[PDB]
Parts: structure tokens; C-alpha cells; sequence
């Protein structure tokens, strides 16, 4: 099992520092070496730092050279990235990658993790449980839902029931509004449930400690 | 830093069917040393991006004949030859033969299944949102194929209005569907002033649209 | 940038009729070298402009004996001698002997015709309307001559109203009539408010107006 | 055969940038100054640009002065019209012209793409079926139409019987209501088809591609 597992990331204002970092296992972790890579906003992927196994030559593109750093804590497996003067092009998820024995293209990607860099204050989300009202009438089944508004950063988690519906759920994509995302997760479920029993979805906001649950009641 | 186009932006491809992405550097790939390092990566969704292709021609191991690399210098193909339905994801070439590194911008794989309407649902905005001075009615079209779909808000009929959000899914995994949701926001008042809201959908599986509406009021 | 006025902007002439346009400049035209670029232009109905007679007067190519361009120095005329259905349409004069270019306001050549009365149709509100909740009651003036029409919406006794949609038709080709397309649009529950919806023509070829109607109840 | 087409017009938010281009054809280019023209809303007509044939020196009158300039490729066979700042006083039809040999006057139009510049969105028609009520009447000829309400921006194709039913049918103008488009079109068959014979009437809007058909049902 080769696993490369990031840590770090976090939402920093537009020219704070903060050090990112990655542990490694299931492989020999000085024979290879090991960068860093972002994934923005529109999906494009940069690499951003390449360090040799033994940590003497180290690599960077223009735009972080000089305000990031790459770090390889090899007795303790630890591989860091120290950046500063984050400017909002380095908001993006970073993963942690390995190169092959042949130290010019990757093998393998950790989980990643996120930065978001904006001055903008993290804000808990307001969670609104949407009943069906409509037209037309019920039968064979039912589609009910909860408009998770307002919130930063990103991410919020949702989950119907606690986990133990997962049968027709989506949860769509958050788009921002004024510095301030709104999602909202559909679910169905047959007719003869919503009423008598019930469906509840349960909001966690990581960046707050915020945790909702809204029943969806008629 | 070497440009790598990549085209298509998307390749709707049948499940039984070969696909072939292409991939082109500005400058050449062909290292002087023996040769290229041009890679195939693939990012099935929510997932971390895997290796399927390095030095243009050899799978990575798990990697099943059926994916096969291909070119030299500067343009570069990669060939799915029949396609299965995990294969949905964003493929980038990347090379690295010269520093720094660069990817391609990405070719999204897109399974295509037959036509599936839209399941449209509409909700009146919840008391608890009203109370605190706003209104969201969100209307959900859920499970559909194709992606486009064009949807309109109709306050009191006439009211076509502009003030709303928008969302879709990627394909889903499952059943190479799409979910799209939207979303009009407006304040107590302004809801308040009228009576009858609309989510109106028009999507190639129906020649008429499908139109779902409530009236803010009916007792 | 000479400012050309063109008199008349409308034109019945029977068949037959010669048709005299005149197109005067707030400025000199007249150029000493070469007397003047003036130009005519016709814009038949749905076509681009062709030009008709160039240098105030010289036929282009294919343009009849019937066109012939007279005037000099700052006033010119177009005379269109036995005027045929074919050349309905708007004139523009323009100058080109200065800068900015400058084109006129246009003629619109309308062929007389024996009068008619207009074929009228009245429409309520689709159950498909209604239901994204508005309202729109439609009546057809079709096939008429000449162009004055007055279309008075009555719901419910002698009680007109404020919101209605009129466009006509331009001259119609072979067959020289109008037509006219009058819809009114209320929301769905003022429709619901009321039960006589009466589209009511006037027009010269009648004293009594042409009263088209329905009562608000299928049944 | 003088042939000369634009192509390139379309829905441009007030501030925009466009580029329409024209090729010309079946004469020779380079011998030919060029033009284009435009056609506003109240049909008035408007000279907007001049190359001489070499394109070596551009006239433009004074509303357009600065903000658009005119092309032209005596290779490839190319006019255009480079429009930035778009303001909405630039909504109209342009055409793109031939100059005679004293290029002075214009002696070949060519068919014109149309320009909208509005802050509104692209939205697809609805249509209603216009099926007889009316004060009753089974004549000889039966009127039915449909209606194409809330679209934008032009232009809609209404057909009827996908063409094969062609005879009197009237497509009057569309207008504007608030910000949108609406326009309806009559048909008239005889009173014996038009039950016992489906008619349909279908509209295209191009700009969102949609293609709806109506059947007129009683
Ligand atoms: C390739 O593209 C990049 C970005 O446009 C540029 O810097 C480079 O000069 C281009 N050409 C070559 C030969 O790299």
C-alpha cells in the first residue's frame, strides 16, 4: 500500500504563511523523491516543487520560487511544503506526489489538501428544510431537500438520516453568491415514508464546528 | 514552459466504443537521452489523479489493455479501446521531459447512455427562511441525459425572472445522468407580492417543456 | 454629415401609377467635378438593399426603363413610371460625395388596393399557459386593406384595457393586404376575475365593428 | 457572382466585444474598396466603416470613431468588423458592402448578421397552441395559430406541418415586453382537416437550442 497523506491547509488571508506537510508509508521513502502539486479552481494542474531524494537539489516555476519552500523530514518520513505571501492564485487543493525511479514523472498521489486564501471571514451556514409543496399530486414516490445558504469556507458535509439513507440523494456543487457559498442536496424517497417516518439532513460545517440537523417536517 | 493542447475539452464516447484523446506540446517532448516522458493520468470523480500511460507507450501496472499511448516529439494519442463505464473521469497528458513539468487543461470523458428525462420537483421557500426576511423557491430536475437543459423562472407567468443560482452534477458514476438544480432568490416582499412561481424545463427527450409551479397560497 | 430629408415616407399609387420620391440635402451635392453621387437604393421586404440608379442618374444593371433619377445640386427625384406589384418595398437616397455618407429615411411604396375587410379570429388562454400562470387572449385581424385598423379589448362590458401586444404584418407581397396580430395578457388569476373577453375591430371598410368574442367558461 | 456573407453577430452584454466577419466572393478583391452598413431598429440606415482596397487606409464616421476597426485579407478574402465597447446604440443588422470602382456609393449588399447588445439572457420560447374558440364558427376555412412568448434574443423559425403546410400562413412581427421577445403566426386550413388532419406548428430558437412542436388540439 503506498500512502501519501497531506495535512495543513486551511483558509489564510491574502499574505499569511502557513507550512502544508505529507507523511509517507508503505514505501522506501529516500529512494524516491517527491513534489507538490495544486489542482485549481478550474481544474488545471500545476506542479508546483520537486526535491531530490537526499533533499540537495530542490526545484520550483517562477511563481512560487523564493515565497515557497520544500522540505524532506526523511528520518521521520515527513515531506513539508513552508510557503509564504499567499497571494489568492494559490488557493487549490495541494497533493503530495512521488516520483519514479526515474525522477521526471509521478507515480502516485496523496489525498490533498485544501487552502483557501481570501481576507473574507468564514461565515456558518443557515440550514432551510424544503418539504414538497409543488403541483402535481404523490404516488410510488417522494423528493424532499435542505438549501444549506450562506456559508465560508468551503467544505459542508451532508448526509440524510445520519448515513442510512443514501439511496437517491445529489448534492449539488455550492456556487458563491457575495464571498459566500449556497448548496443544497435533494433526496427519494417512497411515498409511503417521508410522512410517518422521517428524513432529516444533518449539516457539518468543519470550519465552525457548525453541526445542523433539520428534520424535514410538512 | 512547454504549452500541452489537449482536444477535446469533452469525448462522448458509447460504452463498446474505441476513443482517442489527443494531446500536443508546443515544443518537443523527444528528449535527446535515448527518449520522451509524456504521461497519461486519469481522475476518476473525487478521486486523486493515477498513472495510466508513462513514456508514452507502457501501462502502469493494474492498468488493463485497452488503454494504449502513442505518438513521438510533439503530438501524442491515447486510446481507449473499448470503453467500460468506470472509465468516466478527466484524462491530462503531462510531460516531463523538460523543466518545469506541465500538464494538459484535461479531457473529460463522457459515458453516453440514451435519453433520460428530467424528474422536475419544486419547493415553496420554508417558513424558517421566510421568518429571517428571505425567500428561495429551488427547483430540482433531477436524472437526465443529455446535460443541456435550459430552465425558466416564471413569477405570476409573466415575470420570466433573473435572480437565480444554478448547479449540475458531474455524470453520475452510477447511471451516467446529470442533476441540475436552481435556485430563485428573492426577499419576504417581493415574494410575497405575487402568487403563482414556476420552474419551467426544456430538455431534448420532451418537444414540450415540463413545467412545475405552486401557488403561494392555495388552501 | 448632410442631412437628407425624403418626402414622402408613405406611398399608396395604384398599379399603373407613376410614383415621384424626392430627396432634398441640407447641403451641397453637387460636386464640380462629376455632378454629384447620389445614389437609390431598394430594400425590398425581407431582402438586403440593391442599388437602383447611381451618380443622381444612371440605371445599374437590370433596373427597368420604369426607374429614372432626376434632380441636380441639392434636390433629386426618383420617378417610378407604371408602377408594378414588384416594386413595393422602401427607397433610401444617398450622398456619397462627402464624409460621413448619408442615407435617407426611406419611402415605403405601398400598392393601392380595392379595400377589404379584415378576416377576424379570437383565442382564449391555453390550459398550458394557465398553468405556468398567465394569461394571454389573442385575436387575429387577418387580410386586410388598407393599414388603419383599431382594435379595442373589452372584458367584461364596455371595460377596455391597458397591456396589449399589436404587430402587423408589412405589405403583403401578391395579394396586397395587412394583417395585424393583437394579444392581451393578464396574469391568471385577473382572467379568472372575469368572464367576457371581446376583441373589437374598426376599420373603414365598416361602420358596425367587427366584434369577436367568447365567455370564460368551458362547458 | 458578387457573393458576400457575414457571420459572427450575436448576443453581447453592453460593454462587450465582438468580431463579425464577411467573405466575399465570385469577383476579384483587390480592385474592390469594401464597407459595412448597418440597419438599426427603426430601419434607418448608417454607413459604419470604409477600407480602400489594399487596406491601406480605414474611414469610420464619429460614433463608432475609436471603438471598432475594419479589417480586410486580400488572400484569404476576408472583411470584418473588430467592435469593442459595445454600446446598446449598436444593435442592428450590419451588412457588409462592395464600393464601386470610384469608391464613393455601394453597389452590393450582403446579407447581414444581426448584433444585440443587452444585459438579458438567452432564454428559450414557450409555446402555446392558438386552438379555435373564437365565437364559434366551422366556415369553410378554420384559423388556428400558435403563440411563441418569452424568448430572447432573435430570431425563432415558426413552420407549420414541418413546412409540408405552407399555404396561408401569417408570421407577424415579434416585440418586445419586458426585455423579451414575443411573436405568433397564423394558419388557416380548410375546415375539414383541421381536426380529423394534425396541425402542428413548430418553433426553433437558435440561440438555446430548442425545437418545440405544438400539436393544435380543439
Ligand atoms: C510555448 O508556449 C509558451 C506559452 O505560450 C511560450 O512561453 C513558449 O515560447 C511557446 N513556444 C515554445 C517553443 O516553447
Amino acid at each position: 500500500e503506498v500512502q501519501l497523506v497531506e495535512s495543513g491547509g486551511d483558509l489564510v488571508k491574502p499574505g499569511g504563511s502557513l507550512k502544508l506537510s505529507c507523511a509517507a508509508s508503505g514505501f522506501t521513502f529516500s529512494r524516491c523523491a517527491m513534489s507538490w502539486v495544486r489542482q485549481t479552481p478550474e481544474k488545471r494542474l500545476e506542479w508546483v516543487a520537486g526535491i531530490s531524494s537526499g533533499g540537495s537539489y530542490t526545484f520550483y516555476p517562477d511563481t512560487v520560487k523564493g515565497r515557497f519552500i520544500i522540505s524532506r523530514n526523511n528520518a521521520r518520513n515527513t515531506l513539508s511544503l513552508q510557503m509564504s505571501s499567499l497571494r489568492s492564485e494559490d488557493t487549490a487543493i495541494y497533493y503530495c506526489t512521488r516520483y519514479s525511479s526515474d525522477p521526471f514523472y509521478f507515480d502516485y498521489w496523496g489525498q490533498g489538501t485544501t487552502l483557501t486564501v481570501s481576507s473574507a471571514k468564514t461565515t456558518p451556514p443557515s440550514v432551510y428544510p424544503l418539504a414538497p409543496g409543488s403541483a402535481a399530486q404523490t404516488n410510488s414516490m417522494v423528493t424532499l431537500g435542505c438549501l444549506v445558504k450562506g456559508y465560508f469556507p468551503e467544505p459542508v458535509t451532508v448526509t440524510w438520516n445520519s448515513g442510512s439513507l443514501s439511496s437517491g440523494v445529489h448534492t449539488f456543487p455550492a456556487v458563491l453568491q457575495s464571498d459566500l457559498y449556497t448548496l443544497s442536496s435533494s433526496v427519494t424517497v417512497p411515498s409511503s415514508p417521508r410522512p410517518s417516518e422521517t428524513v432529516t439532513c444533518n449539516v457539518a460545517h468543519p470550519a465552525s464546528s457548525t453541526k445542523v440537523d433539520k428534520k424535514i417536517v410538512p | 514552459d512547454v504549452l500541452m493542447t489537449q482536444t477535446p475539452l469533452s469525448l462522448p464516447v458509447s460504452l463498446g466504443d474505441q476513443a482517442s484523446i489527443s494531446c500536443r506540446s508546443n515544443q518537443t517532448i523527444l528528449l535527446s537521452d535515448g527518449d520522451t516522458y509524456l504521461e497519461w493520468y486519469l481522475q476518476k470523480p473525487g478521486q486523486s489523479p493515477k498513472l495510466l500511460i508513462y513514456k508514452v507507450s507502457n501501462r502502469f501496472s493494474g492498468v488493463p489493455d485497452r488503454f494504449s499511448g502513442s505518438g513521438s516529439g510533439t503530438d501524442f494519442t491515447l486510446k481507449i479501446s473499448r470503453v467500460e463505464a468506470e472509465d468516466l473521469g478527466v484524462y491530462y497528458c503531462f510531460q516531463g521531459s523538460h523543466v518545469p513539468p506541465t500538464f494538459g487543461g484535461g479531457t473529460k470523458l463522457e459515458i453516453k447512455r440514451a435519453d433520460a428525462a428530467p424528474t422536475v420537483s419544486i419547493f415553496p421557500p420554508s417558513s424558517e427562511q421566510l421568518t429571517s426576511g428571505g425567500a428561495s423557491v429551488v427547483c430540482f430536475l433531477n436524472n437526465f441525459y443529455p446535460k443541456d437543459i435550459n430552465v425558466k423562472w416564471k413569477i405570476d407567468g409573466s415575470e420570466r425572472q433573473n435572480g437565480v443560482l444554478n448547479s449540475w452534477t458531474d455524470q453520475d458514476s452510477k447511471d451516467s445522468t446529470y442533476s441540475m438544480s436552481s435556485t430563485l432568490t428573492l426577499t419576504k416582499d417581493e415574494y410575497e407580492r405575487h402568487n403563482s412561481y414556476t420552474c419551467e424545463a426544456t430538455h431534448k427527450t420532451s418537444t414540450s417543456p415540463i413545467v412545475k409551479s405552486f401557488n403561494r397560497n392555495e388552501c
